[PDB]
């Protein structure tokens, strides 16, 4: 129940509507990478890189199976049954996880008997046959680059410099991995985990995985931009090195009876300067209540938002009837800078500040001025069918509201200061000031 | 290298049962899948079965439900046992084994000849 | 089930020539993973069946470059450039991607 | 007229003094783009990857030209005309960058009248030309690593291993555009888009973009770390598969009158510990205004600071007042960590705090001592010519200013606490004792 | 000590406990980087790419020497000597650093005697040791690519392609290593910069580096990642365009009578609402004293909080009073999301919320049921020795503390608004209402 007439003459422009969305029930398929690539057919001179590459990677992969096995030591069936006693600390996401871990062990299980399969393959990607229904999917590191570029040349250089090639790019793939999975993996016992960033052991290749595993869908890019898609570690291996990971896809479901509502902010006049209004420019209207909205966290599109995870945030009161008409209720703050917008469109009519910038009409040929009691000017065709504002001229509509915009004049609010320094300033002065009307009174 | 044996009685009564061993040497068969084809005299090749890694198993729908496989695998042996053997069922029986991937049937035993006559 | 047609049943051929064998499958044979698991397989008198072609442009280690696989939905076709004295037996088309397995009728080539 | 004198007993000494200066005036240029590489010279081994990669760009590429095309369809001559009415909704920067889109039109005629010479390119970067009126660079995506690398090993790699290798190409490519060409592409109309952002649908080199089209200088440095060269996208092929895009080159003109001042912040003694002061860092002073600079999005050099934009801003009376003398009025925040500084140097006088740290004389061996009832000590050569501080050992100059300044105290402001969840402590303690105060006084 | 009762009830459930330790005692190593390749064994047709790239790389290079050479004709032996006339303005942090530069020029001449032994190297990794006396290593920019890719190759491409591909890959070197050693570097005298950022002139790769240089160890990984590892540019060499850097290697040290305690909050239910609690998450008490911690600068682990500086913040004293036991003075915020939780577990005892989740017991298979006059709930095996919370089924273990938990209510704290513009709206609003009182008065 926003009031936008008289919120445009503090320069609150309405913008486009959009609807929101939040994912909700995912599907779930496993996948296997394997951290290590086969030098079978370069075996002959790979001199000792590869003992030592295998003792940094079991160092970097323990502490997640010691994390992982505080769980599946003190799960059971009592219809998932867990001893709170030996877990201790916990949260309910992290049981959740737990949970979530337990239910995929099943599969775990079945997809671990084709060790040996897993062990011996030569190619970057490849698709094993668990069933006749069934396919395992593998995911070798650094496979491409050596069958490319080491295997065809190792006639043509001494294989001195193919040792050092090939430890560079093992250095090279363990910097890259670093990052994600090392010490910064505190736990490892969750789903909030993208896929973008578990893709880093496959080199950052998410879209060869995605492509694989044979997810198409009409929201597939929204759903990949909103951090929707999500993995969880499941099972580690430290004799072959390599993991399994379960993928969740998630679909968009629609909140019905709910909106964002957007404000485009132009600068007004008032005694001779500059102002902005301090009010939030993103408004979460569901059902009937006005709140906030972590616009930040989400993914904006033109003519929806969507989010991973309900992001409303509580609104102050006097904001609230700031929205509704209460002008005087609402901040505003000085411009002192030279690049700030001083006009809008909104549905064919025009919004400008025409004291800071020049404004023409091209029918008449006269310009257009702003009294000093007036904030901004409504232009549209029953005054100005076009318009010329600098080296741009426009045609206009017609306005919808009242037929005596230009003539009604409305309440300001009170300057604000919003600068962090000056956040820290503006409560010490009024402590003080609070102090000296406490003594005066006692 | 690899290669198959198979064995066998050869010669089957009416009605009685049939079973026949297939050896595998070179490979484990933890790391491929085994079929079992058969051969008419005058015919075409037919699929019989398969077995997986993890012990599951497919039949040819045709067959009334009357074949059954197993395998050791400490043992290296894979076992095709069938019952209610009659006139039909005299063919040339095959054990081969089946890639993970690319799915193909590259390496193939000698071959066992089964007669069913009184 | 998916039904397995290979014509011509018989290709009498002289040495020299260029053969073209095509199978067809009564429905699409494209496996849920995407890949689809076609094969050729020749049997000599006397003899085992052996791979030549294992998917269906993907050549078996060892067979000669006479032999080209090539096809799409559900008709697929092998092709022989050259036909010798060796190439004589019987060509199987075989389906692996939807249970039960199938093979295919069997072309048996011929010194015209 | 900021008072250094009072300022650096708080233990704000004065530091280098730098210029104010922003972009203008800019130059354009054409280049196009082409997004899928020529696999003509392995086309026996290419399978089928390349239609499943024209289908994803043309999906990804289809949003920017629908973005663009409801520009093109409302803009008209009739000194470039607008259809308000059909737009609807339009920012000030929108309308802005519209115009220049319609003024690029007449080049991109000419450029896709070399459609066909466009498209059997087979280099990375090749010229066209064939008039002094077009002439454009065309850049080729992957194409080095065709040419390179997978055509010399045509023959001695299986023909699917190339395909392979090829298709973990294209789709490592295709994973950093979706950061940038994503549905993160909002607005395509906008001509804010760094240089830098842009060259990822080159590979991420835009050095070699900048080289070939023009120069580099001093200047080309700084215009270049400071986000002041942008691009736009003026046409988008759903066909042939490539992009047009307009460089704008901006020189740096500097503002007269107007110069940035730095303090540098320590540590002093009031009572019984260590305090510092809650100010700006940087003061921004224009002709004869004093205000704050947001300075996290601008360049700094040790002679100037280099924005792309203006981004002064407000600034209270409270702070103005502090900054020319009244130090009463400047809020201090307590030291509880060790590793705050406690000296500075400043045109070869030394302010220390001789409390907290051990000061000594060189030249006589005698210590400095610093009574409790100053906050910082000034050392120069007059009471001292060699002083240490540790480890190391530094002559003095001479301070030009009160002869007195050791035997002069000030007046201090009132303590602050400026944690993110103290203020929110702070805030509910004054409105109660707000409110108790209006209870009595009823 | 902390009051863990009452913040139970106010919904703040006590977490895991981990240890305080800092960067300290750092040992010193010397490293040769080379920025130019040798491209001897193919300079037949290499063009002129390299004149090009020698005058990118010199203007790249100059200010650092310029900016270097600022301490080096200052400091002296008079145990080191500097003029503080000649220098002008400078920070503690920067003279220490400066000492330090002084300090490493007797290695930087020793290794400048192999000047010309390091333009002769041609392996990516090199070491160099002419007798006891100098045994340094070399690392070359870009020589794996030139000997693996480019060499091989010169008879199967026509070389022009070769040139072309030479160029685009210093480029891109070029281009990767801008964003670290451009005019974003203005001060490279001091030694806060990690070695992650240095080895952008290796390519990224300090994997190879650490390990080339020496070993790793339990704490050598939780060093890296804590960015405890730094370097100092030393020494810049403009004719053959190297650069020498030192590397520092410190020890973790823990800090005795201090620890960090974590809190997890959990909503409770008042009046017909539901709350959370705004306070601080993790807490540091050093001997007695409590105090706050920037944790986000800091590295987390299961046992430990690894951080290269102390960095303790004050709080205030309602704050601590609050968590001390007075809870009137702990400020609770709104909830209207739906994704906060409900419940957590410490030490086998479960605290939820059962108005908003159903609690029920296994045991005896009724519900648990929360009265309107309770925040939370306590559940033990006293009570009821096996719970579920929906999909999850836990046994619990005993309570330490009072045994009429449940009976025992608490006092409740004032509502709070956390969101950036409202903080603006409750200044102004409590500014005017304090206004009005001094009018009052008056
Ligand atoms: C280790 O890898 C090597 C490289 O892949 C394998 O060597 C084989 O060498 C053959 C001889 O050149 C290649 O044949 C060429 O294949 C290409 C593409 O199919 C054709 O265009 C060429 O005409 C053909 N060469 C000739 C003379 O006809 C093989 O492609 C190549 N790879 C394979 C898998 O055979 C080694 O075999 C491999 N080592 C082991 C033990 O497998
Ligand atoms: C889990 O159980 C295994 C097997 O008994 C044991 O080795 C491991 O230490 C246990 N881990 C934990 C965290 O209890
Ligand atoms: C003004 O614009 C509206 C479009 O909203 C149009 O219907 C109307 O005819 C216009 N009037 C004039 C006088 O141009
Ligand atoms: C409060 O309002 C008065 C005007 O009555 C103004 O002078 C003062 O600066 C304001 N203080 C704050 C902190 O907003
Ligand atoms: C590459 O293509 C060119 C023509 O564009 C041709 O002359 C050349 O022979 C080709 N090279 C190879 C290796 O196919
Ligand atoms: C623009 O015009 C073209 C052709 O006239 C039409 O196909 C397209 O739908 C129009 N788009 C808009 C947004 O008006
Ligand atoms: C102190 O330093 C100044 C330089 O500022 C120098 O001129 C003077 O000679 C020095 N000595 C004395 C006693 O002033
Ligand atoms: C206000 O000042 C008093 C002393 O006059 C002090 O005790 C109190 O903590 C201060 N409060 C704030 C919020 O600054
Ligand atoms: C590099 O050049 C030297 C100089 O003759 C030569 O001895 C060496 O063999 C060359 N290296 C290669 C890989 O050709
Ligand atoms: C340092 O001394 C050298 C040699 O006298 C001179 O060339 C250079 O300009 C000096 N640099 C500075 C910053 O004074
Ligand atoms: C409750 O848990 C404690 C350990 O916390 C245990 O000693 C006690 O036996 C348990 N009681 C029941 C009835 O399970
Ligand atoms: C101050 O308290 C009153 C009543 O206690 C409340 O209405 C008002 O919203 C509060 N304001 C702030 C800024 O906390």
């Amino acid at each position: 129940i926003l009031h936008y007439e008289k919120l445009s003459k503090i320069g609150l422009v309405k913008g486009v509507t959009r609807k929101y969305k939040i994912k909700s029930n995912p599907l779930t398929k496993d996948i296997v990478i394997k951290m290590i690539p086969n030098v079978s057919n370069m075996s002959q001179c790979t001199g000792s890189v590869m003992e030592n590459y295998k003792t940094r990677l079991n160092g970097i992969l323990t502490p997640i199976k010691g994390a992982l096995e505080i769980y599946k030591n003190n799960t059971h069936d009592c219809g998932v049954c867990m001893a709170g006693v030996a877990i201790g600390i916990a949260t309910a996401a992290q049981i959740t996880a737990g949970v979530a871990l337990y239910e995929a062990m099943k599969n775990a299980d079945n997809i671990n008997k084709l060790k040996s399969s897993i062990e011996s393959t030569n190619e970057a990607v490849v698709k094993l046959q668990e069933t006749a229904e069934k396919t395992v999917y593998v995911f070798t590191a650094l496979q491409d680059y050596i069958n490319t570029n080491l295997v065809p040349t190792i006639d043509k250089i001494p294989c001195k410099q193919t040792e050092l090639s090939l430890d560079l790019a093992l250095s090279k793939y363990l910097s890259d991995l670093l990052f994600v999975f090392g010490p910064n993996l505190q736990d490892p016992v969750s789903n909030s985990m993208t896929i973008q960033a578990i893709s880093q052991a496959f080199g950052g290749n998410y879209e060869t995985l995605l492509r694989t595993l044979g997810y198409a869908t009409e929201d597939f890019d929204d759903l990949l931009e909103s951090d929707s898609i999500t993995g969880q570690i499941i099972y580690v291996d430290l004799s072959s090195y390599y993991i399994i990971v379960r993928v969740y896809f998630p679909i968009l479901t629609e909140i019905q009876q709910a909106y964002i509502q957007e404000l485009l902010p132009v600068s007004f006049n008032n005694d001779n300067s500059e102002w902005i209004s301090i009010v939030p420019n993103f408004i979460l209207v569901r059902n009937t209540l006005i709140s906030n909205i972590e616009i930040g966290f989400c993914l904006i599109t033109k003519r929806s938002v969507i989010c991973n995870q309900d992001y409303a945030t509580p609104m102050t009161n006097n904001m609230r009837e700031c929205l509704t008409g209460s002008t005087e209720k609402c901040p505003r703050e000085l411009v002192v800078s030279s690049h700030v917008p001083r006009f809008a469109l909104s549905n064919g009519v025009l919004f400008a500040n025409c004291i800071s910038v020049t404004c023409q009409c091209q029918t008449t040929g006269r310009a257009i001025s702003q009294s000093g009691e007036q904030t901004l000017l409504m232009i549209d065709n029953t005054t100005c069918p076009t318009a010329v504002l600098g080296n741009v001229i426009i045609s206009l509509g017609k306005y919808l509201g009242s037929v005596n915009y230009n003539s009604e004049g409305i309440a300001i609010g009170p300057p604000v200061f919003t600068d962090k320094v000056d956040i820290s300033s503006q409560i010490s002065s009024m402590n003080q000031s609070l102090q000296q009307s406490k003594d005066y009174i006692k | 290298q690899v290669q198959l044996k198979q064995s066998g009685p050869g010669l089957v009564a009416p009605s009685q049962s049939l079973s026949i061993t297939c050896t595998v040497s070179g490979f484990s068969l933890t790391s491929y899948a085994l079929s079992w084809v058969r051969q008419p005299p005058g015919k075409g090749l037919e699929w019989l079965g398969v077995i997986w890694v993890g012990g599951v198993t497919n039949y040819n729908s045709a067959l009334k439900s009357r074949l059954t496989i197993s395998k050791d695998n400490s043992k290296s042996q894979v076992f095709l046992k069938m019952n209610s053997l009659q006139s039909e069922d005299t063919a040339r029986y095959y054990c081969a084994s089946r890639h993970l991937s690319t799915g193909a049937m590259d390496y193939w035993g000698q071959g066992t000849s089964v007669t069913v006559s009184a | 089930d998916v039904l397995m047609t290979q014509s011509p049943l018989s290709l009498p051929v002289s040495l020299g020539d260029q053969a073209s064998i095509s199978c067809r499958s009564s429905q699409s044979i494209v496996h849920s993973n995407g890949d689809t698991y076609f094969e050729w397989y020749l049997q000599k008198p006397g003899q085992s069946p052996k791979l030549l072609i294992y998917k269906v442009s993907n050549r078996f280690s060892g067979v000669p470059n006479r032999f080209s696989g090539s096809g799409s939905g559900t008709d697929f076709t092998l092709k022989i450039s050259r036909v010798e004295a060796e190439d004589l037996g019987v060509y199987y088309c075989f389906q692996g991607s939807y249970v039960p397995y199938t093979f295919g009728g069997g072309t048996k080539l011929e010194i015209k």
